[PDB]
C-alpha cells in the first residue's frame, strides 16, 4: 500500500473484509445461544416450549401487522377496490381456514404443514425482496416442512395463495401491505386460538417469559441479518403446529 | 417427513432474498432500490447524499437517529401532518 491510492483500495477491502466476518462472529454467538436455549427448552420444559413458540410467533404476526400498516395508502376506498386485491383478499381467507381445517377437522389424520406454510408466509413474505416469487416461496416451504410425503395434496391450496398474492406484487404493488395485514389479522386470531385450545391440556403459566428471551435475541438478529432470523423463524414454525 | 431447516440450522443464511430491517444492513447501508419513499424525502430535505446513506459509519448514525426519535413510524406522520397542512395553506380566501 504505498502509494496513497492504493492505499486506500488496502484499507476499505481490509475494513470490507473484516466488518463482514466480524459480523458473522456476533451472529455465530447470538446463533448458538438462541439455539442451546431451544433445544434446552424442547428436551426439558416440554409443552411450555411449544406453549412459548406460539407466542413469539404470535407476536411476529402482530409486528408485520403495524408495520405493513403503515405502508398502506389510503385507508379509504378511493375508487373501486381492484380486481386483482379483492381475488387476494378472498384467497388469504380460503387458504387460512383450509389451513385451520386439516389440522383441526381432518379425514382419516391431523396435519399442520398447511398451517405451518402461512405462517412462514405471514411472518416472513413481507420481508421479502419485492421480486421474489410468492408462488415459489409457498412450493419451497412445503418441502421444507415435509408436505412431499404428507399424504395430503396441497398443490391447489399453493395455487390459490400464490397466484393470487403474486398478481398484486406485480400489478398493484402499493395494494401488498393491504394483503399482508389481512393474512396476520387472521392468521394472529388462527394461532391465539390453536395457543388457548393447546393450553387444555398441568403447565407452568408465567414461565413463558421465555417469549420475551426469545423475541429479545430474535430483534437481535433481525437488525443483523434478516435472511438468518427468517431461517430461524422457520425453525420455530417447524416445531409447532404437529404433535 | 423431516423438515429441512432443524435446530442445528439455526442462524444459517435464507436461500431467499431479504429487505432488511428499515430498508437499512449493518454491512452495507440502506438499500436504495428498497429505501421508503416517505424516508427517502426526509432524507433528501437534509442534503443527506447517496454516498452518505451506502456508508457504513454515517448510515449507522442516521438509523440510530430514526430510531431514537419513535421509528420510522413517527417521521412518517410527520410528513403526513405537514403535506395536509400545506394543503390547507394552499388554500387562498
Amino acid at each position: 500500500a504505498m502509494s496513497s491510492e492504493v492505499a486506500k483500495l488496502v484499507s476499505e477491502l481490509k475494513d470490507a473484509v473484516h466488518s463482514h466476518a466480524e459480523s458473522q462472529k456476533v451472529l455465530k454467538k447470538v446463533s448458538q445461544e438462541l439455539q442451546t436455549k431451544w433445544t434446552d427448552w424442547e428436551n426439558n420444559r416440554g409443552p411450555d416450549y411449544l406453549l412459548h413458540g406460539y407466542r413469539v410467533i404470535a407476536r411476529a404476526l402482530q409486528q408485520t401487522y403495524t408495520e405493513q400498516s403503515m405502508l398502506i395508502e389510503g385507508t379509504s376506498s378511493t375508487g373501486p377496490v381492484p380486481q386483482a386485491v379483492t381475488v387476494a383478499k378472498d384467497a388469504v381467507t380460503q387458504t387460512v381456514r383450509g389451513a385451520i381445517k386439516n389440522l383441526e377437522n381432518p379425514k382419516p389424520d391431523p396435519d399442520g404443514v398447511l398451517m405451518q406454510v402461512v405462517i412462514s408466509l405471514g411472518i416472513e413474505g413481507p420481508t421479502l425482496d419485492p421480486g421474489e416469487s410468492i408462488q415459489n416461496f409457498l412450493e419451497t416451504r412445503v418441502s421444507d416442512f415435509g408436505g412431499d410425503d404428507s399424504d395430503i395434496d396441497y398443490t391447489s391450496d399453493i395455487a390459490r395463495l400464490g397466484s393470487a398474492l403474486d398478481r398484486v406484487r406485480e400489478n398493484h404493488p402499493n395494494e401488498m401491505p393491504r394483503i399482508w395485514i389481512a393474512l396476520a389479522r387472521e392468521l394472529g386470531a388462527a394461532v391465539h386460538s390453536h395457543a388457548t385450545s393447546v393450553r387444555i391440556a398441568n403447565h407452568t403459566r408465567d414461565v413463558v417469559r421465555m417469549a420475551n428471551e426469545s423475541s429479545r435475541l430474535l430483534q437481535g438478529m433481525k437488525v443483523l441479518s434478516v435472511g438468518a432470523w427468517a431461517n430461524t423463524m422457520t425453525v420455530l414454525i417447524g416445531d409447532l403446529f404437529e404433535h | 417427513k423431516k423438515k429441512r431447516l432443524t435446530k442445528a440450522d439455526i442462524g444459517t443464511p435464507s436461500n431467499f432474498q431479504h429487505i432488511g430491517h428499515v430498508g437499512w444492513d449493518p454491512n452495507t447501508g440502506f438499500d436504495l432500490n428498497n429505501l421508503d419513499p416517505e424516508l427517502k424525502n426526509l432524507f433528501d430535505m437534509c442534503g443527506i447524499s447517496e454516498a452518505q446513506l451506502k456508508d457504513r459509519e454515517t448510515s449507522k448514525v442516521i438509523y440510530d437517529f430514526i430510531e431514537k426519535t419513535g421509528g420510522v413510524e413517527a417521521v412518517k406522520n410527520e410528513l403526513r401532518r405537514q403535506a395536509e397542512n400545506l394543503y390547507f395553506q394552499g388554500l387562498e380566501h
